[PDB]
């Protein structure tokens, strides 16, 4: 043994269900909320469903200069009107 | 073992063997160097990858005429 | 704060119940919104 | 008699928070739809 | 399909080739052909190979 | 001149210097509060 | 006794019969220089520098030689294309003959240090034991390296005193030796200046014979002597090839990418520059200034160099070739003989048709031909029964202006299926496919073949380098590891530090 | 000597339940950036300014199709720091370029190279051979030729295999039809390398699990070893005279019976690493020259190599206009190849 | 002259050999159709 | 004819995206992973009984009694190297793992092409993902879907008299 | 000549089998 306290008296302990029984969930549903509330979407910039395409476009928005892809995506976003 | 004029003549810069410096001596300055150079193959990597683009540095056939 | 008070083979069932949960739920996504094909 | 903050506790929740963190965002993934 | 070295394969392309579609799962040891030409041209090397090699 | 990509660049460099010597400070930080018993 | 691949492991200890086999190495590596370059000379045709140049005929060390301003021949010839030049004894031929001597001189040196090997200096004067003092040897030997390339790029590169370097125009249509100023400034780092090459070599070279007079003069530290075994040859080989694996990678990428040091004239065309279509870019800025200027269709594609036309060719792309597809260029496509001229495809209606390119990817490729706009208007189908857009149908017509069929038209549609079958392949060639039985398949160039074995090579040299520097940190195990080894200092929690005992 | 080093040194290798080393400063970050990229990736982001795809849970891929993809052809090899002059530090727009798949391929890279010297270090400190970390050079090779070396060749990172399940499936059947890879005696010696190994390690686990010496009175056999014993768990003189007698040839060396155990897979992963560095310049193993001249000439003349190529023609050009975006293929139904009916 | 105290004999068991001759001539039997090509 | 067979295969059944050939997969690549992982510390752990200008392999002789290297110390690393429970200290079970591992595999890699007879096939997600209209929006698995295509259409181009490969 | 190279080649291979079988040094408890 290393030291540590080992692993199954920690997880068989009162203690560690009083602390993880909130924090689990607490992050179960920070996750979800994180995706439900469309944050994902905005960090990552990610498509929505509805914003793959323009309404009548079914060319792909795809990246043409290296140095001004910023700036080609920016418009790609802009024509989604 | 064979003495020879040449040898004769050569045997000081072959007769250091296992000779060190004390402890850590001049490690810290060769460590601002390595940072130096590392830093230096970043530049001209950068350069010549085009994510450090620097004026009238055209990476290109077309570098001049 | 006593090693041993939950039994190991209750957290062990417990635990494992939450994995098929979750995975349970996973494949039921795999049928239903994106991804589904519909 | 045992220590709590180690190298070992760190490295369990660099990765044990995120994953369920991901887990859960994954979980409210099923429920999108188009 | 040429499979062998004889008639213009090298190692890497040569194969001992499967038996002919026509056959299906019909079993065709070297008596149920007319001849040996026919035989080879049906592929019953194939089928004679692969059933001794299962077995052994 | 220090065109926007150089800019990047110490950036970037500056980055890594904070990042390995916030590394290296703690890491000293911590040796130094919990060392090893000999003798 | 040794196991076989461990019989060179007598030289460790050995430095006089280890001098003596670097020195058959080197007498190796250099009859191989003298014999390439023969035999390179042997097969080599002069004749055409335009259409046949050398790195479409498989030499290798030829450019090389020219890089560094070895352009001619006793015979006569240079490779720019001149006649009549006396290139003085340092022609192709008498660097290679040189090559040969020094190879001689050099197994005869490794005879008399094999036989010899018990030179006084090469024992230690203390102990009377077999030793080298690399440290101090690494400063020598720094310090010489720094002369000459200090010396490299302050006489040769500049033409102070030398014949200057390879250099061209950005198209490669007018290469030549040149002295070659260093460039000083930031664009000294661009690694399509030469200059910076020059400069290079001069600042470098001043470092190296500083440090070098670092390494003569101090001593390592003692905690670095014993960190990396300074005392044991091996590191010196480890590191040695680690630095070695990675100055290969470096020219493998610099040879695939380009440079000023791997000029287009002696090693071909990139596979970028086919990729962006450099060639067919410029030469259409050409044809546009000479519209522009008042000339006609006809005249303005005459006016385009014939070799400006062939480096717009997939043929000369090096990513075309195959692994087993043996040597020259000439003998895929054929040698090339002439320019047909620009093939312009028209339909029915007169508008102007585009054959799609082939991209280097695809061994093969499909026959389509689209409107500026990239609108479909002509292809060779494969099935027929629903064909829409063939050359037939479509009345597709090719004329052709500049080269060898200048201002001719063909309308029947085999003949222009055939020519845009060649289009896809770029501006189209005539060839002589006899001379060489030609298969018509396309070789790569020697930059493929350089950058191929140099990466692969390299890749290979780290698995030396992990292998040495193991031998060199794990001397003390490597016939196995202590039997009498205690359990307790691989039992975890025994000792507080790994492996330390003064922590139980 | 007692500075600060050596101190630091002191704590960096105390015996702890994960080891750290000065090989974990370089190790631990890279690696968890690496994973931690490539889940954040696979989780959240999108391949559709890149590659047209969807490549994320969120999007609605499954663990299957789910990638971080390469980027857009036109970011060539760009190394795509957040900070350089594509994204301008904008991680929004960094996610939407691809930047995800530079930052997972080096960090990966480092990160591999902190796990050799790991293996190394340790080795050194329990003093053992470092045979471990050399095997481990096989895997670097095959990352090294594989995902980097591979895309600097051809015309940028996009061709490099995407961090994913499909897109590597994908990427197998690319090199199918465009390098016909398996034609390759590198990718042959990779094979029988991978294959082999395998069947060493299959035989020789089965061979010592049914040779052992009976050590204890259980029926199941584990508990009849102890780790500090001296004697041999299993009889090599019965494995030899069984495997002498069954197929030719035995062991009769145990040394050897593993340093080959190390050399064959090793061996393979190394050759298909050199085989991989040639196609990186499409100096493919793609054709028989003969067999080309001859079935030119005679159209009665078929092989599985010829049947093959068309296959590999076929995966081509009905594969490339959605693969390759950029190029803009239009290829008309009617130029499409395709046999009688399908 | 006096003798060299550095030489070592040389070895090549019998499992070698054969271990060497199988991995040449399949080596030999792969590689063959591509430098007949 | 092996990589014809292949690649048809791919074509008709998507085996890559069929679980079992992908065990198969992590079967023999794991199966040599493990091979040249037990390899490298056996030979790592060998117990010195030779000198430098001979090989190891004379340290150990044919049918002796004592083991030829240290597990202690081949665990002592390994477990160091990752952490100390995902070592093996049992020698037995190490093998029977080694045995284990690449067997199951290359049973379930035989079992997918046994399955994939009967005409079960790899997963399909062609046209999974559709937008908020009902585009298309196209995922790794409909790249593969082209490669399949192509590899579909030119197979045995002269086979065919009707529109579906039904076997 | 290919053919006759390549069936040479598998001949030595077999060859070299039977004389890995038959004639192997013999392994020896010591
Ligand atoms: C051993 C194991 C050890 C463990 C591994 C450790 C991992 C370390 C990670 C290192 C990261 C290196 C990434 C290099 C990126 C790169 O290469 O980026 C490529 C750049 C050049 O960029 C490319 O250049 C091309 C050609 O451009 C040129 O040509 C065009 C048309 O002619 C235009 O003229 C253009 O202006 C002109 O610049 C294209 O433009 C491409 O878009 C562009 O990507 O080269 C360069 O950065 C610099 C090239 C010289 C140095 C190369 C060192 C590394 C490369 C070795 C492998 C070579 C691959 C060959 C295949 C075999
Ligand atoms: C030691 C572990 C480690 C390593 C090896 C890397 C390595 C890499 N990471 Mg980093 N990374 C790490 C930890 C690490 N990371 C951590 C912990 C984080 C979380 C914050 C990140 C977050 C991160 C991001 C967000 C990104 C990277 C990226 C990069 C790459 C480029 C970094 C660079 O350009 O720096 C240059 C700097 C140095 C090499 C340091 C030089 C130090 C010298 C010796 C001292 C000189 C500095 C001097 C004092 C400054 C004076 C300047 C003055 C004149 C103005 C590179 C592959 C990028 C990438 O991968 O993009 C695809 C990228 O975008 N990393
Ligand atoms: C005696 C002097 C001499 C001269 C004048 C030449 C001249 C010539 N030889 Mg060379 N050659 C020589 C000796 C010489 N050789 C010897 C002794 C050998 C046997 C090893 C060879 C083997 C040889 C071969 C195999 C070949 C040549 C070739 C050539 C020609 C092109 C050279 C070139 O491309 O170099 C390129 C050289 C370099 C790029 C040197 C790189 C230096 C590294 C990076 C140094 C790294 C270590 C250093 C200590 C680092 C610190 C530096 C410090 C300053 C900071 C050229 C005509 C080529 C030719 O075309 O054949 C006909 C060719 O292929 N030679
Ligand atoms: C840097 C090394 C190098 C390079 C880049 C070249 C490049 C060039 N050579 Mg030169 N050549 C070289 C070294 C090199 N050569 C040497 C050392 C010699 C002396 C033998 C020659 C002799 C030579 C001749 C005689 C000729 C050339 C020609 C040419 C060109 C044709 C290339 C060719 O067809 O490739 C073919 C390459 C291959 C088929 C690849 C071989 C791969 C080997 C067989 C792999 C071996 C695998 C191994 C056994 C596996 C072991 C596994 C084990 C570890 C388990 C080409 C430009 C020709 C030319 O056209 O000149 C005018 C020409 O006729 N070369
Ligand atoms: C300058 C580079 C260099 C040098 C000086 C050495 C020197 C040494 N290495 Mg080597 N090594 C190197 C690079 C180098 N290595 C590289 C890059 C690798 C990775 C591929 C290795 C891998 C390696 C291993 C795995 C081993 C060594 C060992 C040895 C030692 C004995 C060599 C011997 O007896 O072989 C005798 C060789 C033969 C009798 C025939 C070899 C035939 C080769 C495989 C094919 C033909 C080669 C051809 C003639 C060369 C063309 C030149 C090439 C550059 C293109 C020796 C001290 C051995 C050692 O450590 O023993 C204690 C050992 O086990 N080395
Ligand atoms: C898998 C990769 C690997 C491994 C396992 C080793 C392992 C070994 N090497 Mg090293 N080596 C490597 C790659 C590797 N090397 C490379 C690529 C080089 C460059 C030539 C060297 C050069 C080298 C030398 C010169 C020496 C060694 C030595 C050694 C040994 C001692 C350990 C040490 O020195 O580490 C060296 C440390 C590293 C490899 C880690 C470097 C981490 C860098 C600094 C991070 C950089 C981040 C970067 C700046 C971010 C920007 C990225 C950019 C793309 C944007 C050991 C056997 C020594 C020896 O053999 O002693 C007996 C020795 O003298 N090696
Ligand atoms: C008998 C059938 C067969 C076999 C045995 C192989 C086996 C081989 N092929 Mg394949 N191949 C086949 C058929 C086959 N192929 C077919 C039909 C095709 C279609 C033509 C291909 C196409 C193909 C390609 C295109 C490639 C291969 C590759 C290779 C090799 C892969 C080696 C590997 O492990 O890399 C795996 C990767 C590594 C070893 C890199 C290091 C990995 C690190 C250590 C991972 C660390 C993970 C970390 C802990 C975190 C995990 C997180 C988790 C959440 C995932 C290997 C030789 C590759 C190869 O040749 O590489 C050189 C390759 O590029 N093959
Ligand atoms: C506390 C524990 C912390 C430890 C975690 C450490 C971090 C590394 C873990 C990496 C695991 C990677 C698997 C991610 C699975 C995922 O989230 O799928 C998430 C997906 C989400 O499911 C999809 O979501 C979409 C929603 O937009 C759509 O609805 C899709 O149709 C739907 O299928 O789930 C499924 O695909 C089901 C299968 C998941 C099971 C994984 C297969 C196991 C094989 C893995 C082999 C590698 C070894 C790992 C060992 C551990
Ligand atoms: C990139 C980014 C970076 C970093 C980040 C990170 C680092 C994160 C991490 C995170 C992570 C770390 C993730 C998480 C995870 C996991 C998940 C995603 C989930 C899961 C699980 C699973 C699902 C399981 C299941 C299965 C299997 C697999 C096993 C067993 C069986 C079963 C069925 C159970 C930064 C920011 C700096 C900046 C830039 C960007
Ligand atoms: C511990 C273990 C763990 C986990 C496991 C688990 C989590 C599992 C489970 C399961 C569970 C979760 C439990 C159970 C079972 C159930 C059953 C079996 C019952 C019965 C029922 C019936 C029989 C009845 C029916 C009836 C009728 C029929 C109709 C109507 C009415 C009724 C309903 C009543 C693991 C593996 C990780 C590890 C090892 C150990
Ligand atoms: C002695 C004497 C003499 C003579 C010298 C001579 C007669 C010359 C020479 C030398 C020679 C004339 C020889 C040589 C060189 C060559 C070699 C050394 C090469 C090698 C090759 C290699 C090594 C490669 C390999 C390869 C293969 C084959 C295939 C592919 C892959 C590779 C690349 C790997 C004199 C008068 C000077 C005077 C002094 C002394
Ligand atoms: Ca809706
Ligand atoms: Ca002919
Ligand atoms: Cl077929
Ligand atoms: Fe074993
Ligand atoms: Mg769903």
């Amino acid at each position: 043994t290393t030291g540590e306290r080992p692993f199954s008296d920690i997880i068989t302990s009162v203690r560690y269900w009083v602390i993880h029984s909130i924090t689990i969930p607490a992050l179960f549903i920070a996750g979800w909320l994180f995706v439900s509330t469309g944050l994902a979407y905005d960090v990552f910039g990610t498509p929505r469903p509805d914003s793959y395409y323009a309404q009548e476009q079914r060319s792909i928005p795809l990246v043409t200069d290296r140095f001004e892809a910023k700036q080609q995506v920016e418009t790609f976003l802009e024509q989604l009107k | 073992a064979r003495r020879t004029w040449l040898g004769d003549i050569l045997r000081p810069l072959n007769s250091e063997y296992g000779k060190v410096a004390p402890g850590w001596g001049t490690t810290p300055l060769m460590a601002v160097f390595m940072g130096l150079f590392l830093v230096f193959l970043l530049i001209i990597l950068e350069i010549y990858n085009s994510t450090l683009i620097l004026d009238g540095v055209n990476v290109s056939w077309k570098a001049l005429g | 704060s006593e090693g041993g008070r939950i039994p190991l083979w209750i957290v062990a069932t417990v635990a494992g119940m939450g994995v098929i949960v979750i995975v349970g739920l996973f494949f039921y996504g795999a049928y239903a919104g994106l991804g589904s094909s519909l | 008699s045992y220590p709590i903050f180690t190298v070992r506790w760190v490295a369990v929740h660099t990765l044990a928070v995120p994953t369920i963190f991901f887990l859960g965002a994954i979980a409210a993934m099923q429920f999108i739809q188009r | 399909v040429s499979g062998s070295l004889l008639y213009g394969n090298n190692i890497i392309t040569g194969a001992v080739v499967p038996s002919s579609n026509a056959i299906g799962l019909h079993f065709y040891p070297i008596w149920e052909a007319a001849s040996l030409d026919e035989w080879l041209y049906n592929g019953g090397p194939y089928q004679l190979i692969i059933f001794h090699f299962l077995l052994g | 001149t220090i065109t926007p990509s150089l800019k990047g660049f110490f950036i970037g460099l500056l980055s890594g210097a904070v990042v390995l010597g916030l590394t290296f400070a703690v890491l000293i930080a911590i040796s130094q509060i919990d060392k090893v018993q000999r003798s | 006794g040794l196991p076989w691949y461990r019989v060179h492991t007598v030289l460790i200890n050995d430095p006089g019969r280890l001098i003596a086999a670097h020195l058959m190495h080197t007498a190796l590596v250099a009859g191989w220089a003298g014999s390439m370059a023969l035999y390179e000379l042997a097969t080599f045709d002069p004749s055409d520098p335009v259409l046949n140049p050398m790195w479409r005929q498989g030499m290798f060390v030829l450019p090389f030689m020219a890089r560094l301003g070895v352009t001619g021949s006793w015979s006569g010839w240079s490779i720019t294309g001149e006649t009549g030049i006396d290139p003085g004894f340092w022609s192709f031929e008498g660097v290679a003959l040189a090559h040969i001597v020094l190879s001689g001189l050099l197994f005869l040196a490794a005879c008399w240090h094999w036989v010899y090997w018990d030179l006084e200096l090469f024992r230690d004067p203390r102990t009377g034991e077999p030793a080298l003092d690399l440290p101090k040897m690494f400063g020598i030997h720094l310090f010489l390296a720094g002369l000459l390339c200090f010396g490299f790029g302050a006489f040769h590169l500049t033409g102070l005193f030398g014949p200057g370097m390879w250099v061209s125009d950005p198209y490669g249509l007018t290469g030549s030796v040149q002295p070659v100023a260093p460039e000083w400034g930031p664009d000294g780092f661009n690694p399509y200046n030469p200059g910076g090459v020059v400069a290079h070599h001069i600042a470098a070279g001043i470092v190296g014979i500083i440090a070098g007079l670092f390494h003569i003069l101090v001593r390592p530290p003692q905690r670095l002597y014993k960190a990396l075994r300074m005392g044991n040859i091996e590191t010196v080989l480890s590191s040695s090839i680690a630095a070695v694996f990675f100055a290969a990678f470096v020219v493998a990428g610099t040879m695939w990418y380009g440079s000023a040091t791997t000029p287009i004239e002696l090693f071909g065309p990139t596979r970028y520059q086919w990729d962006s279509s450099y060639f067919q870019q410029e030469i259409n800025r050409r044809v546009q200034a000479s519209l522009a200027s008042g000339a006609t269709l006809e005249e303005a594609w005459s006016a385009i160099p014939e070799k400006l036309a062939f480096y717009d060719y997939i043929g000369n792309n090096p990513a075309k070739g195959g692994l087993f597809r043996t040597g020259p260029m000439n003998k895929g496509d054929g040698i090339a003989q002439a320019w047909k001229g620009h093939a312009v495809f028209r339909n029915k209606e007169g508008e102007e048709l585009f054959v799609r390119r082939m991209p280097a990817f695809f061994e093969s490729f499909p026959v389509i031909l689209t409107d500026k706009n990239g609108v479909v208007k002509a292809d060779i189908p494969f099935r027929r029964a629903e064909s829409k857009y063939s050359f037939e149908q479509q009345g597709v017509t090719v004329s052709f202006y500049g080269g060898e069929l200048n201002g001719q038209t063909f309308t029947d549609p085999p003949t222009v299926k055939s020519y845009a079958r060649k289009a896809i392949f770029g501006e189209i060639f005539e060839f002589d496919t006899e001379t060489l039985n030609s298969d018509g398949i396309f070789r790569t160039s020697p930059r493929g073949w350089f950058t191929f074995a140099h990466a692969v090579f390299a890749l290979l040299f780290f698995f030396g380098h992990i292998w040495h520097g193991a031998r060199t940190l794990f001397r003390d195990v490597f016939s196995g590891i202590d039997p009498e080894l205690s359990p307790e200092q691989v039992e975890w929690g025994f000792y507080q530090k790994v492996g330390d005992v003064t922590t139980r | 000597e007692r500075g600060w080093f050596d101190i630091l040194d002191d704590w960096l290798k105390r015996d702890r339940f994960v080891f750290v080393g000065w090989s974990g400063i370089l190790l631990f970050p890279c690696a968890y950036l690496a994973l931690g990229g490539w889940l954040t990736g696979t989780t959240f982001v999108t391949s559709w300014y890149t590659h047209g795809l969807a490549s994320s849970y969120l999007e609605g891929c499954n663990f299957l199709t789910v990638a971080v993809s390469t980027p857009a052809n036109s970011m060539g090899h760009s190394l795509l720091l957040l900070w350089g002059p594509e994204a301008q530090g904008d991680f929004t727009r960094w996610c939407q370029l691809g930047g995800l798949w530079t930052f997972i391929a080096l960090h990966g890279a480092f990160g591999l190279i902190g796990f050799m010297l790991r293996q190394f270090e340790i080795a050194r400190l329990v003093g053992v051979r470092p045979y471990n970390a050399i095997a481990f050079s096989a895997p670097i090779a095959v990352f090294v030729s594989v995902f980097l070396i591979y895309p600097l060749g051809q015309s940028s990172w996009f061709f490099a295999p995407s961090f994913g399940v499909a897109a590597i499936f994908r990427f197998l059947l690319f090199f199918q039809g465009f390098h016909n890879w398996t034609l390759n005696p590198f990718h042959m010696m990779g094979v029988a390398g991978v294959l082999g190994g395998a069947l060493l390690c299959a035989i020789h686990g089965a061979t010592v699990e049914n040779t052992l010496f009976q050590d204890g009175e259980g029926a199941s056999t584990f508990r009849a070893f102890n780790p500090t014993q001296a004697e041999e768990t299993y009889s090599m003189v019965t494995a030899n005279r069984f495997w002498s007698q069954i197929f030719g040839i035995a062991f009769s060396n145990k040394r050897w019976l593993h340093f080959f155990m190390l050399f064959v897979p090793v061996t393979g992963l190394w050759m298909s690493a050199i085989g991989v560095v040639g196609l990186a310049l499409n100096l493919r193993s793609y054709d028989f020259i003969s067999q080309e001249i001859r079935a030119a000439e005679d159209p009665e003349f078929e092989t599985f190599y010829t049947k093959n190529l068309l296959l590999n023609e076929g995966i081509r050009a009905w594969m490339a206009p959605q693969d390759q975006p950029h190029e803009n293929f239009v290829f008309p139904e009617e130029v499409l190849p395709r046999g009688n009916a399908l | 002259m006096e003798p060299n105290p550095n030489r070592q004999p040389v070895e090549l068991n019998r499992t070698s050999l054969y271990l060497g001759l199988l991995l040449i001539l399949v080596l030999a039997l792969l590689f063959s159709s591509y430098f007949f090509n | 004819g092996t990589f014809n067979f292949m690649i048809v295969f791919q074509a008709e059944h998507n085996i890559l995206m069929h679980p079992f050939h992908q065990l198969g997969v992590a079967g023999v690549f794991g199966g040599a992973l493990f091979c040249a992982m037990h390899g490298s510390l056996v030979t790592s752990s060998l117990i010195r009984e030779t000198t430098e200008t001979e090989s190891a392999n004379y340290g150990y002789k044919f049918g002796q009694e004592e083991e030829t290297y240290n597990i202690v110390a081949a665990h002592g690393y390994f477990g160091r190297l990752i952490f100390q429970y995902a070592s093996f200290n049992n020698s037995r079970s190490l093998h029977f793992f080694l045995a284990a591992w690449p067997v199951v595999g290359v049973w379930f890699a035989a079992l997918g092409i046994s399955t994939m007879a009967f005409n079960l096939n790899g997963f399909n997600f062609n046209h999974s993902v559709i937008d908020a209209k009902g585009n298309v929006i196209n995922t790794w698995a409909d790249i593969i879907n082209r490669a399949n295509l192509g590899m579909e259409v030119m197979h045995e181009r002269n086979a065919h008299n009707f529109p579906l490969d039904l076997a | 000549m290919e053919t006759i190279t390549y069936v040479f080649i598998f001949a030595c291979i077999i060859a070299l089998f039977f004389f890995a079988i038959f004639f192997r040094e013999p392994p020896r408890i010591t």
